[PDB]
């Protein structure tokens, strides 16, 4: 009935976000809402590198215009946080991309 | 032995109608041997017209009785049939068969033709676009068809392609049904849910093979995603 | 005039097993003159048994004949898939003679729910000033089935043809059509058109409908 | 028996409303229980919990809906883990503040 | 018309045993008028022992020839049943029945009484707790059971109740089998997954009323989740 | 000595059908001297027809006897769901009497897979230097089935009493309970206990087993 644009948004720990024996890892959540087709394809870039390795995605679920959600976690280290790397989401929709940019600047 | 029927295959009401039941090795010579017509409306049982014996004996049906006229011609070896007052009810396939003897009744049947008595002319089918309106239950698979409204007589085989001329088997074929006095038929097709949503490919074409027209009008995919 | 009436018109049989085929006459036949005959879809009829006790060439012998006078029961050993064809019953002593309804053996399969899809006529069929709205029924049996169209709570009737299709080969499943035919002026007066379909494996009947102007 | 890791997202430094993610992963048994706090109150409405799935370990995420203006406000959020008997609260804050 | 049996309910191997059928309402002075002896072994069919008219006529199996004794007494109108040589496979129900007549055989028949014939005593019941072990297929529902063993004569009945002491409708009762000397029988119960992953109860209480004691054993869940 | 067999120990039958009963005996039985007798478990047996043609007191009309000689067939019409018990036949002739095996008639139903659970034996029981094993099958019908035991790739044989229980009051269904006995030391020498269990209506068989220590 409708198609609308798909909403990019980016997840990131916060300076307490990391535990475990050192070096400390954490997680970055990409999430898709309100978007369609439900098909979806996330990939994630450190640095303007494809990242290939420690990520899982999980099967798009259903959340009057049908809505889907996409849930995505990429394994991080601390040590690549702490040198002001920017992670950056990629989606790609009917041929469009949306790219979400973060870092840890203030 | 064999036999074989020819006639017009569309009449007007009210009209003439004529048969012939070729038929070649053996005579009408030795007693017992007789040729009847049998029709058989669609979705009906058999019908029996009339039946002719040798030494020009015919016997006549007395609910069609002073309405069929039975003559026969040793020269060619074929019956001739003569139907008059035609009728939109009465329309069926007419078959005939040879009689080896008095107790062997029908031992040998022809293959028969259509005859389609329909005040219309037999003109170019027209394809319309359907497009299922089903929401809030996708279920295991979805269906989409083609209705092909406006043929005559009844010969229509449907052969469903992708936008890159693929093979698709649907298999799936309803009948006609006299309506209005056109013949009203539709088809569909079974495709998969996950090949639907995939391909860029947003429509397909329906092709209808009928010996008044060679049009084929596409149907674009809802699609579902 | 001799009346033949053959029931029941429609039976459920498995492969392997014995099929009994009735043919009632309105009255006693001379000689016992009924013959039986073979007919296939879209083939030709072809002749099995003449007499009712005498096979005729190229006939098995697992097709056997009984009875005399109005009761004759037809008795097949060995029932095969391609046997699965309507039969007649007919006697040749009345001069002229008679054929009877025919009766259609169908292979006994489990039940499973039926499919059930509607679609609104298209706006390009709407300019011609007919609107066809069909309802699809796939994978049911029995072949029984009732299909009732229910437009603005009111029930329609007189204007329903009825197509079914028939058995499928490999999926021994049965298939129907039924299209609703209504006036363009008539069309645009009704908001929701439904069929509504009622089958022996639901437990409660299943309605769908789609609202004009969304599709 | 294993005690359930806690971890608080919060929203990127510069810029996005937006939502809390409390994830709990390599638990058991199955059944657990994830509440949210705001300044140490209870809170009553705008958040849900999703499914747990499977992914033996299981995983349970739960959504809270905030806003801009309350994150910025340095208001204290606390996640709430109950599981075999034991409560486990985890505070975030801003990270440039 | 009514008859009743009565006797010891265990004798021990290679002894004498004794059965007294009461009847009260008629006397066996008619001619035809009869009393026999039916047993039957659980699983089997009727088995017939002896049956001795009037006048003190009395007539034996041949298989069990020289083995039974039949004696009656008219003044306490009960016939009495001597059984020599026992043994454990000729434990069964003994029955006793009136004749009507000549032709009416056993129109009336008592209740009967079961003998056991076990070489071991009435020994109190033992419980053994049952722990599921599947795993990797939940499936619709989890069971657990309670295996009551070495109890003698058989007369066990079998109810569930959680810890809160809450009724179960189980209903699930497997008939006991000679093991040994013994009599085994084996109880289970159905209860929702759902339950046991949720209330804190993490056992159940196994009940069993046999008149040689009221121990009550728990069976704990294994739970699953 | 007349011997008595009745044939087919088994049958199914539905609730309104008609259900015929055969009595074979191995010698004629002068006067025709056979009667029927009904028994029920838990409850005494009561005598339904004496001479094998006259009712006695308090039973139905609908029992009806037919035959003589070393012929007999008992007809019942209008089976009722309480009739299904078994039944004797018996002759009076023989002077001393003997009785027949019996059959017995269940309810016909349609096919249920079964549901298979196994215990493996308490640390308490092991004390006590007897293990037993229990393989549990519920709702399956017929109540024909085969159930094996294999521990080790040996088939065990000889050591299975097998425990069947009746037919279910409101879910006409058949439960057994197999139960598998061992010598203590015989146990701690075997490491995978597993029961084989075959259903008509299973395509391929279910086999359910477990590792010792982790239960
Ligand atoms: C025409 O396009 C369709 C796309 O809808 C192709 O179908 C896909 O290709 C495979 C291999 O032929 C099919 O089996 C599947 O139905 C489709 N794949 C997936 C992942 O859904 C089709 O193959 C194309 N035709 C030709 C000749 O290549
Ligand atoms: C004893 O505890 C059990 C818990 O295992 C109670 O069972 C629950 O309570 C309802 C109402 O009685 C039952 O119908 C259900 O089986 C259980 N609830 C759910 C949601 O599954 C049981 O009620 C308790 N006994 C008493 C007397 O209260």
């Amino acid at each position: 009935v409708a198609e609308m644009n798909p909403n990019v948004n980016v997840f990131v720990p916060p300076r307490d976000g990391f535990s475990g024996p050192a070096p400390r890892k954490s997680k970055l959540i990409c999430e898709a809402t309100n978007f369609t087709p439900k098909p979806i394809t996330v990939s994630w870039l450190k640095d303007g590198k494809l990242v290939e390795s420690g990520f899982t995605t999980d099967p798009v679920t259903i959340e009057t215009p049908q809505t889907y959600k996409v849930i995505s976690t990429l394994t991080i280290s601390e040590i690549d946080w702490l040198n002001l790397n920017v992670y950056t989401c990629r989606v790609d929709h009917r041929g469009l991309t949306f790219l979400k940019n973060v870092s840890s600047t203030c | 032995v064999t036999l074989k029927e020819s006639g017009p295959t569309l009449v007007k009401p009210t009209q003439t109608l004529t048969l012939t039941c070729t038929f070649s090795g053996f005579s009408l010579t030795t007693t017992g041997e007789g040729v009847g017509w049998i029709r058989q409306p669609p979705g009906k049982a058999l019908e029996f017209l009339a039946f002719i014996y040798w030494n020009d004996a015919k016997r006549y049906n007395p609910s069609l009785q002073s309405r069929l006229t039975i003559t026969k011609d040793a020269s060619k070896k074929q019956v001739v049939l003569t139907l008059t007052n035609l009728d939109p009810v009465d329309t069926a396939t007419y078959y005939c068969a040879r009689t080896s003897g008095w107790d062997i009744e029908f031992e040998y049947w022809g293959q028969g033709t259509l005859v389609t008595v329909s005040s219309g002319s037999a003109s170019a089918p027209t394809l319309f676009p359907l497009v299922s309106c089903e929401n809030s239950s996708p279920s295991s698979t979805v269906a989409v068809g083609c209705l092909a409204q406006d043929f005559l007589p009844d010969s229509i085989t449907f052969s469903w392609k992708y936008k890159n001329n693929s093979d698709i088997s649907s298999t799936r074929g309803f009948p006609s049904v006299l309506r209005g006095g056109k013949y009203a038929a539709t088809s569909q097709v079974l495709l998969p849910s996950k090949d639907v949503m995939q391909g860029t490919d947003e429509h397909v074409v329906c092709k209808v093979q009928h010996p008044n027209g060679n049009k084929e009008k596409d149907v674009p995919l809802p699609v579902v995603i | 005039e001799i009346v033949l009436t053959q029931s029941p018109g429609t039976l459920s049989l498995s492969p392997g097993e014995r099929a009994t085929l009735s043919c009632r006459a309105s009255e006693t036949v001379s000689n016992d003159k009924v013959a039986w005959y073979q007919q296939k879809p879209g083939q030709a009829p072809r002749l099995l048994i003449y007499g009712a006790s005498s096979r005729a060439t190229g006939i098995p012998d697992r097709f056997s004949g009984s009875g005399s006078g109005t009761d004759f029961t037809l008795s097949i050993s060995g029932l095969e898939p391609e046997d699965f064809v309507v039969y007649y019953c007919q006697q040749y002593a009345s001069s002229p003679r008679t054929f009877g309804q025919g009766t259609k053996v169908e292979i006994k399969r489990t039940v499973a729910a039926p499919s059930v899809f509607i679609f609104p006529p298209s706006d390009e069929q709407l300019k011609s000033g007919t609107a066809s709205v069909v309802c699809l029924l796939n994978n049911f049996y029995p072949r029984e089935a009732k299909v009732q169209w229910k437009v603005d709570n009111a029930l329609q009737s007189g204007n329903s043809q009825e197509s079914v299709t028939e058995q499928d080969s490999k999926d021994s499943t049965y298939s129907l059509s039924s299209t609703l035919t209504l006036s363009k002026a008539d069309y645009e007066k009704h908001k929701v058109y439904a069929c509504e379909v009622t089958h022996q494996g639901l437990s409660s009947p299943v309605t769908k409908s789609f609202n004009r102007g969304e599709c």
